[PDB]
RNA sequence: GCGGGGUGGAGCAGCCUGGUAGCUCGUCGGGCUCAUAACCCGAAGGUCGUCGGUUCAAAUCCGGCCCCCGCAACCA
RNA sequence: GGGCGACACACGUGCUACAAUGCCCACUACAAAGCGAUGCCACCCGGCAACGGGGAGCUAAUCGCAAAAAGGUGGGCCCAGUUCGGAUUGGGGUCUGCAACCCGACCCCAUGAAGCCGGAAUCGCUAGUAAUCGCGGAUCAGCCAUGCCGCGGUGAAUAC
RNA sequence: CGCCUCCUAAAAGGUAACGGAGGCGCCCAAAGGUCCCCUCAGGCGGGACGGAAAUCCGCCGGAGAGCGCAAGGGUAGAAGG
């Protein structure tokens, strides 16, 4: 998962946000 | 004999419009259908599992007519072929069963086809006959996803009484064949 | 025809998903199809489904005329 | 085949199955099941022939799928390759297109190592 | 990409040369160092010499190749393969 | 004149009994070593001297030509 | 302006994985060290979102970065190249910057590759260690950071 | 070194040489008897996987195919399937 941008765990990895990790 | 839509449509709409466009002076001069022959050049069943009653059972449902065998004319090294080996099926449709098949073919089959963009304009004999191929026999209505083990399409030959491609083209389009170009 | 080698032909009911029903004959009395001659994209004149695109590119950008002259 | 032109996996939830289509992802799956009011949790084997044709009709009509999708994307590279764009030469020489190093890795575009 | 809210970028000095010639009727040769530019609708049919670091590369623009950058048509590297 | 032969780079199998090209070394890529060798792990390369014929199919069977090994060439 | 970013190939250090002691969604906990006046930006609104327009506080034990994350509760997936894995590409956007073609990051729609636990060989660690989890900082317009310097959470096996 | 085919052989038959070329020392329980039906090679055009060549449709094609095996003779008005 950690490489998969379209997931929660994925955007935590990058340190960014979106629909798949909201702030 | 059977009254069916295409058979009816031929005499009623196709016949007169044809007599219009080409002006024949005899009723028998005007284009007719003689036979549609279906073929499965198969040969995947050369050796392997030369049990193809599964496709003969298939084609028998599609056409309501028991197919006949085709066997090797000559032995072939590169194809791994013994002379006389059973390598394909062929059913010849005439008259009522011919219409009924074309009827379901034009109304159903070609639509269900992957990315259908019209029949090939250029598959015309030169002497006014027509041939076309199918990648899958699932293309028909009588063959559900369940009753099939493997993808097997076919060859389809339709013979006219026409002499040129042009009368043949018209007879077939008037019947309901969808051409791209 | 020969007997006992031939599937039997009966009046059949082919149904489409547009609700077209077709009167014909078949080895199976009732069939449903996903699509037919009465509704198909290429079939119905030129009903260009999801894309009446005209491309749109490449002159089409036009964002905008605001670069100066 | 059922929808669309392909026969989506029966025995899975209706929302997952749809993603077995070229052109419909997880988003577009829940998105089709919203605008039709179909339960995202139900197994595909348990669709009404009614639910089928509704779900069928939306998806096929809104988005370019399977065949034509491939076709445009094809033509999209076709043109890019043919105008002589930089991204064209990269497709025509078969190399990567998006500013990746090629000195190592790059394998997915390049293919198995052609050792020397 | 180039932020849509802002402009569509062309180096001021080159845009003028196209537009000057548009009046007069095109086309001579256009030696440029404008890779950062956008090919722009007014440029179609001209023949522009783009600097790839080394040469001034003759590129005939068409109606199809508009939204791109200029330098995509002037290759920076020479590569014939290995071996 | 009689018998045997030509197959990856070297040297030998497979031919008799038609369908399937093998063995050791060598070459190349990796490993151990400071390094090389040895050793270990993977991998490439013969379209079978040619031209013809038989066959469904020829390294294999049959013919032609070519080159090589062996033996013979005696009464004179 | 281009190159340092090339690409028949070979090697070193790494990141993410091949999954159920797992993946996913919702709700819900408990750190530390740092950092911040064209700087961090609470909160409100437009947006699927990156972001964008408002706008309060803080020269900072006051205000902000800020949610720590693995964890806990519940629900889904049901052994599949898959709701595993997230490379490759197509299409569309945000931002920084004079300028993102070569050659930035990020967001979204679609595409969903290799990979089923790794040949010969080979590395680290003796306890709050290894393994696993997130957080910050320097450089710095932005960033190719999965690197580096730190910080806490959970927390072993074994040494005849 | 026996047997078969062709040529030499001089248009009956026969005809030699260490003259020119090839084959045989088998085979088939159907590849035999008969009744019934069927017509080839090849060329052009057309047809999913399908190729120079598999199987399918059409048109042209008196025999150039086939007849187990060498060659000659014969042969589809069959001796071929
Ligand atoms: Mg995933
Ligand atoms: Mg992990
Ligand atoms: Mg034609
Ligand atoms: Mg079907
Ligand atoms: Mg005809
Ligand atoms: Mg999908
Ligand atoms: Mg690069
Ligand atoms: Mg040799
Ligand atoms: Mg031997
Ligand atoms: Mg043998
Ligand atoms: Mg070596
Ligand atoms: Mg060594
Ligand atoms: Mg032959
Ligand atoms: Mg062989
Ligand atoms: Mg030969
Ligand atoms: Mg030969
Ligand atoms: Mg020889
Ligand atoms: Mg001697
Ligand atoms: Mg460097
Ligand atoms: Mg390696
Ligand atoms: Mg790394
Ligand atoms: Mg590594
Ligand atoms: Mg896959
Ligand atoms: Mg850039
Ligand atoms: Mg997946
Ligand atoms: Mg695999
Ligand atoms: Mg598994
Ligand atoms: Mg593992
Ligand atoms: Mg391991
Ligand atoms: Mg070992
Ligand atoms: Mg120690
Ligand atoms: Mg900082
Ligand atoms: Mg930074
Ligand atoms: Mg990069
Ligand atoms: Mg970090
Ligand atoms: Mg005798
Ligand atoms: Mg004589
Ligand atoms: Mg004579
Ligand atoms: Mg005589
Ligand atoms: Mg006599
Ligand atoms: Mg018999
Ligand atoms: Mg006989
Ligand atoms: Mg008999
Ligand atoms: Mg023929
Ligand atoms: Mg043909
Ligand atoms: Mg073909
Ligand atoms: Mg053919
Ligand atoms: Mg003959
Ligand atoms: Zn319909």
């Amino acid at each position: 998962g950690k490489g998969d941008r379209r997931t929660r765990r994925g955007k935590i990895w990058r340190g960014t946000y979106g629909k798949y990790r909201p702030r | 004999p059977l009254d069916v839509a295409l058979k009816r449509k031929y005499y009623e709409e196709v016949r007169p419009e044809l007599i219009r466009r080409f002006g024949y002076q005899n009723v028998w001069e005007v284009p007719r259908l003689e036979k549609v022959v279906i073929n499965q050049g198969l040969g995947e069943a050369k050796e392997d599992a030369r049990i193809l009653e599964k496709a003969a059972q298939e084609l028998a449902l599609i056409t309501g007519q028991k197919p006949a065998v085709t066997r090797a004319k000559k032995s072939i090294s590169n194809f791994k072929l013994r002379k006389g080996m059973p390598i394909g099926l062929r059913v010849t449709l005439r008259r009522d069963r011919m219409w009924i098949f074309l009827e379901k073919l034009l109304n159903v089959a070609l639509p269900r086809i992957r990315d259908f963009r019209g029949l090939n304009p250029n598959s015309f004999d030169g002497r006014g006959n027509y041939n076309l191929g199918l990648r899958e026999q699932l293309i028909f209505p009588e063959i559900t996803y369940d009753m099939v083990d493997a993808l097997r399409g076919m060859d389809i030959a339709v013979v006219t009484t026409a002499e040129t491609d042009e009368e043949a083209r018209a007879l077939l389009e008037l019947l309901g064949f969808p051409f791209r170009k | 025809m020969k007997e006992g080698i031939h599937p039997k032909l009966v009046p059949a009911r082919i149904i489409c998903g547009c609700g077209n029903v077709i009167e014909t004959y078949s080895t199976k009395p009732e069939i449903y199809v996903e699509v037919c001659s009465k509704c198909h994209p290429f079939y119905t004149g030129q009903q260009r489904f999801v894309d009446t695109e005209g491309r749109v590119e490449r002159f089409q950008r036009r964002y905008g005329d605001s670069y100066r002259k | 085949a059922r929808i669309a032109g392909v026969e989506i996996p029966r025995n899975k939830r209706v929302d997952v199955a749809l993603t077995y289509i070229y052109g419909i992802g997880k988003a577009r799956a829940k998105e089709a099941l919203e605008k039709t009011g179909i339960n995202p949790a139900t197994r595909v084997k348990d669709l009404t022939e009614a639910e089928v044709v509704r779900l069928r009709e939306y998806v096929e009509n809104t988005w370019k799928l399977e065949g034509e999708l491939r076709a445009e994307v094809a033509a999209n590279i076709k043109r890019l390759m043919d105008i002589g764009c930089y991204r064209g030469l990269r497709h025509r020489r078969g190399l990567p297109v998006r500013g990746q190093r090629t000195r190592t890795n790059a394998r997915t575009r390049k293919g198995p190592r052609k050792t020397v | 990409p180039r932020s849509l809210k802002k402009g569509v970028f062309v180096d001021d000095h080159l845009l003028e040369k196209v537009l000057e010639l548009n009046a007069k009727g095109e086309k001579r040769l256009i030696k440029t160092w404008s890779r950062r530019s956008t090919i722009v609708p007014e440029m179609v049919g001209h023949t522009i010499a783009v600097y790839n670091g080394k040469q001034h590369v003759p590129v005939y623009i068409t109606e199809n190749m508009v939204g791109h950058k200029l330098g995509e048509f002037a290759p920076t590297r020479t590569y014939r393969g290995h071996g």
